[PDB]
RNA sequence: UCUCGCCCGAAGCGUUUACUUUGAAAAAAUUAGAGUGUUCAAAGCAGGCCCGAGCCGCCUGGAUACCGCAGCUAGGAAUAAUGGAAUAGGACCGCGGUUCUAUUUUGUUGGUUUUCGGAACUGAGGCCAUGAUUAAGAGGGACGGCCGGGGGCAUUCGUAUUG
RNA sequence: UACCUGGUUGAUCCUGCCAGUAGCAUAUGCUUGUCUCAAAGAUUAAGCCAUGCAUGUCUAAGUACGCACGGCCGGUACAGUGAAACUGCGAAUGGCUCAUUAAAUCAGUUAUGGUUCCUUUGGUCGACUUGGAUAACUGUGGUAAUUCUAGAGCUAAUACAUGCCGACGGGCGCUGACCCCCUUCGCGGGGGGGAUGCGUGCAUUUAUCAGAUCAAAACCAACCCGGGCUUUGGUGACUCUAGAUAACCUCGGGCCGAUCGCACGCCCCCCGUGGCGGCGACGACCCAUUCGAACGUCUGCCCUAUCAACUUUCGAUGGUAGUCGCCGUGCCUACCAUGGUGACCACGGGUGACGGGGAAUCAGGGUUCGAUUCCGGAGAGGGAGCCUGAGAAACGGCUACCACAUC
RNA sequence: UAAGGGAAGUCGGCAAGCCGGAUCCGUAACUUCGGGAUAAGGAUUGGCUCUAAGGGCUGGCAGCCGACUUAGAACUGGUGC
């Protein structure tokens, strides 16, 4: 029954506002979206004028946006952390606005991989998984097309993502509303961001 | 309160409706449309004090439903439909047809035209926009949303609309020299010669004008509504060149009557 | 910078600069904005460093509606400040008038440095910024005076 | 300034108001007031005329006004406030240059080095009659020969009075 | 009507006050023939209420196998008047009352570029019929009770659902087997046409990019010719609208028609078993227009200092990140700073304060009322809570407590 | 220790019994302005699992190693601390 409103306040003085409504209906708070990290489970919510509106409770999915390549992927949630306005729903795994997602790496490797080839993520494993690169062996000019994109760029992704690709993990951020929207969709946290929360995590984890 | 206002009192309506008191309680709220409240006038007003063909309030909501007052070309059947400024009746069969116009004075006025004016009319520009898959779409305060229209429309402008197609035509630009009438405020009604805008921006625009006799006013562009290029008007024009006299002369207008 | 949890506007950032290899200099792209009815932008906008979600030349917070004026009192406050306006009311039996003061508060964009207490400022109207921020500081008229001046330390 | 198409638009695009007059802007109702023989009058927004039906009838009325204060625009520059240039870091004109980058032509496309506009900055001269309203039968102050049972500190003195 | 008379003394003159004096609006008394408009349980009790009422709803056009009525009557079913019912709107308007509340409602003012909107007005609207239930009905019933309600068998839909036929693919999005030459001793190096395969559109929601005013060159690597070649709209302001790129799209599944009335007519054939389409009703994807609503800005308020400092832990002012909500905000929550208002009367009281538009009084200027038809706010005994709906914290809606209170 | 009642017992609340430690709250009459005052009246208190804050020695804004306190949150027990 909570009410957003300005008239239970005090004024630039502090002098009591005394009432003259009753808690009416277009100023009410409904309870918050708890979200949570399980299987879909999505409430809906009837809005002033017949809108829908689309509670997050668990969600194991959400679509993030590869900045720099342009990518932008279906992907799993694994782990959250540094919600940065509480430090409290990092334990809760409670995804909000600007809550920073670990995500897992399986959608942006084989776009990557796919496109600007030798990919990453495997360590010189030397007897490891062969799979259909080193068969193709292009002998058109795709191999010149692809030429262009393998080392005139150079395609150097920022230094420590490779290391992300090692693990099987990727750091992002979101950007939507889960529980008012009812997606969980975001952009993955690129160079100079990137080295910013690396510094706050390891710290936190560290101390 | 709560939700919409349905009712209209008798004294709170507008004035120039010459709505009178002791008649009854209530005046005929309209129903929403084209027309605000305040730039409308109804049917139960026009049909019963004007052109006084009924008088009672439930005759009406026969004739406008026996199918013969139309509006454009197209049969509307309410009793309380919003017929602003500048706009068309038709009567089918038993053949009389109408045009629109402020009275000078403040009033909407009586003005009877032939089928040539069931081919065009004039309008005045609200907005033009882009809409979906790169289209113009244009909307007219006549709640028009007419699409495809021309190049040099300016938000600002009159369009000589046909009914029939409902496809444009002649499209007359806002510029000094051109013939104009104002349509809401304090100069209500008086027809007169574009002089002098004034691009402030703060939020508006603010218009001098001239007149036919050269006398000046001012109001906004949002009151006013173009109607000619250069002293010619596109329309039929009633009582003079729609001229407030004077007071005194107003009388005397009716002396030597 | 920022010295906070996170700030940074709507730029994109990570543009992979490097194809060749070169750092040079790297905080160039930046955002940028008029505000209109004759008011110029500052510099200090330009190469400003800070990030703003409430200035006018920085930010969203268009300015639409009043003008206003005011005195700048106290800055005792995280990046706005509170004006003082006084008028002259009037009252009609007496035939004279009164003084009176508002106080209002606006929100200090830090362009403007050096707005040193007691100078006239023109502001400029906009959302509801906080509970009583409604304004938003637009042009600053006085320098305090002295531009001249040097003393004992 | 004729960057835009000898005069005009437009463009550089202004230290503010206060006050004053216009101009907008307002809801009627009520009030002042018009008009009308509601039988006069308080009312009300009514009616007036011709056609012996005979024209698928004419004309006008349902105005005008004051709408405090406040906000807006355009005219007025008296009085009353407030501002610049005093360590000159000024008004104005022509120059040295650092380095920033801007699109058009080099058939195209790219490249490198520029003429090149502006923002920034830097160096120097001249230029301006180069800059400070006068000293209130206003006021603060300095000054110097007096004057005062003014004030405080200290001592000297007097008759009385009582013992 | 720009106006005074009596009253202190033995007498005057004088500051003075009391008394007359004229309205006005409630009462009260004496009285009253007619006629025109005509206020009227506001002051004390927003104290309690017996009683009958005040919200109902059908077009040729959602549903007729009713036991009602009879159309001409044969079966190719469905012609008409249709009680009652489901369904779609509507009861959130109009009415009443002034108890609340002192920058608060409101009033003059500006804006949503920071939002939602039933209706009305226009745009877009690229399997010859699937399915269970369901009322009405029939009975058979229950306790004195209410506008209570159970089960057994059938029946309709614009109640509810499930779900495809049209289609020629346009060309981009990007993979990709391949194809034509110069050079050549061959590898190599240098340019050009194209089978396979997934995407497709609008709205939801993410991320990026292009998102423009300029007037001249030396060649260096090629090479279109005969020295020489291509460009959305708006504001004053955009993170505006419109494009282009990558993908989701929530089974509590954005739309992308499994509807109805009125008449007919055209067609070429292998029957017509195929086609060929005029007018209106209905309701949905968003964009608008209107009726709105809301939160905003500037200025404005009655007496009180025997109310002088008040406010923050449980936001008091501000900063950032976010929840929420229709969106903007301490509106809440987290973190962090230490602010805000005051003698220009804040804060704390009083009010016989609903605010205005207005009314009375008539020189001028004021003084006192304004619950009272018009506009705006509030509340239905008190005070809390929510279903349905575009709209309510509704009360001639519902639940609970307290106070009354009926059977 | 004692169901129910709670000074009715007695000369008298004698003796017993309540209240206690702590933090956050909140505090009058009265006054020699020092007080009263720990006034009265309240709320919490366990267990575990964590976060937040308070440092020290070397450097050309980093790295090694250190004391036991203070607030916050979750979860749990037979409302028990
Ligand atoms: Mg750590
Ligand atoms: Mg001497
Ligand atoms: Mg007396
Ligand atoms: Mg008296
Ligand atoms: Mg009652
Ligand atoms: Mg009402
Ligand atoms: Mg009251
Ligand atoms: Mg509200
Ligand atoms: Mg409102
Ligand atoms: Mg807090
Ligand atoms: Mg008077
Ligand atoms: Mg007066
Ligand atoms: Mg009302
Ligand atoms: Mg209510
Ligand atoms: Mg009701
Ligand atoms: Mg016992
Ligand atoms: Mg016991
Ligand atoms: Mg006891
Ligand atoms: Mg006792
Ligand atoms: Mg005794
Ligand atoms: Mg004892
Ligand atoms: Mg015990
Ligand atoms: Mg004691």
């Amino acid at each position: 029954g909570i009410s957003r409103d300005n008239w239970h306040k005090r004024r630039k003085t502090g002098g009591k506002r005394k009432p003259y409504h009753k808690k009416r209906k277009y100023e009410l708070g409904r309870p918050a979206a708890n979200t949570k990290i399980g299987p879909r489970r999505i409430h809906t919510v009837r809005v002033r004028g017949g809108n829908k509106k689309y509670r997050a409770l668990r969600l194991d999915v959400g679509n993030f946006s590869w900045g720099s390549e342009c990518c932008t992927r279906k992907t799993r949630i694994i782990d959250v952390v540094y919600n940065a306005s509480n430090n409290e729903l990092v334990r809760t795994k409670t995804l909000v606005k600007n809550c920073i997602v670990l995500i897992d790496s399986t959608p942006y490797r084989q776009w990557y991989e796919s496109h600007y080839a030798l990919p990453l993520g495997r360590k010189k494993g030397a007897k490891l998984t062969p799979e259909e690169e080193e068969i193709l062996n292009k002998k058109r000019s795709k191999k010149i097309q692809k030429k262009y994109d393998e080392r005139k760029k150079n395609a150097k992704i920022s230094s420590l993502l490779e290391e992300q690709f090692q693990q099987g993990k990727l750091l992002a951020c979101i950007a939507s509303r889960p529980g008012q929207c009812g997606r969980a969709d975001g952009y993955v946290l690129e160079g100079k961001e990137l080295e910013f929360y690396l510094r706050k995590i390891k710290a936190r984890k560290g101390k | 309160a709560r939700g919409p206002k349905k009712h209209l009192k008798r004294v709170a309506a507008p004035k120039h409706w010459m709505l009178d008191k002791l008649t009854g309680v209530f005046a005929p709220r309209p129903s929403t449309g084209p027309h605000k409240l305040r730039e409308c006038l109804p049917l139960i007003v026009f049909l019963r004090n004007r052109l006084k063909y009924a008088l009672t309030g439930d005759e009406v909501k026969k004739i406008c439903m026996q199918r013969f007052i139309k509006i454009d070309g197209k049969v509307r059947v309410d009793v309380t439909y919003p017929a602003g400024f500048m706009d068309v009746i038709s009567i089918e069969k038993t053949g009389e047809h109408f045009r629109l116009v402020y009275d000078t004075k403040g009033r909407f006025a009586v003005h009877r035209i032939t089928v040539e004016e069931a081919k065009y009319k004039l309008c005045k520009v609200r907005k033009i926009t882009v809409g979906v898959k790169g289209i113009p779409h244009l909307v007219t305060h006549d709640a028009r949303t007419i699409r495809y229209p021309d190049p040099v429309i300016k938000v600002n402008d009159t369009v000589q609309i046909d009914l029939g197609t409902g496809k444009i035509i002649n499209f007359i630009k806002f510029d000094t020299g051109n013939l104009c009438m104002v349509i809401g405020g304090a100069n209500l009604g008086r027809v007169g010669v574009i002089t002098n805008r004034e691009r402030h921006p703060g939020s508006f625009d603010v218009v001098h004008v001239k007149d036919a006799n050269g006398n000046s006013f001012a109001t906004r562009l949002s009151n006013i509504f173009v109607i000619g290029n250069g002293n010619k008007p596109w329309i039929s024009l009633p009582r003079g060149k729609g001229i407030r006299l004077t007071v005194a002369e107003e009388r005397d207008k009716r002396l030597a009557t | 910078t920022e010295r906070a949890y996170q700030k940074q506007p709507t730029i994109f950032q990570n543009k992979k600069r490097v194809l060749l290899g070169e750092t040079g200099k790297e905080k160039l792209p930046r955002y940028y904005k008029n505000i209109g009815l004759g008011f110029k932008t500052p510099k200090e906008a330009i190469e400003g460093t800070y990030i703003d979600k409430k200035c006018p030349f920085t930010g969203n917070v268009s300015i639409r509606g009043r003008i206003l004026s005011g005195v700048v009192t106290k800055m005792k406050m995280q990046r706005t400040i509170v004006i003082r306006r006084d008028y002259l009311h009037y009252i009609r039996k007496y035939n004279r008038f009164e003084k009176r003061h508002k106080n209002m508060s606006v929100h200090l964009s830090p362009c403007f440095r050096d707005v040193q207490i007691g100078d006239i400022v023109t502001v400029g109207e906009c959302r509801p910024l906080s509970k009583t921020v409604r304004f938003n500081v637009l042009k600053v008229t006085k320098a305090a005076g002295t531009k001249k001046q040097f003393q004992k330390f």
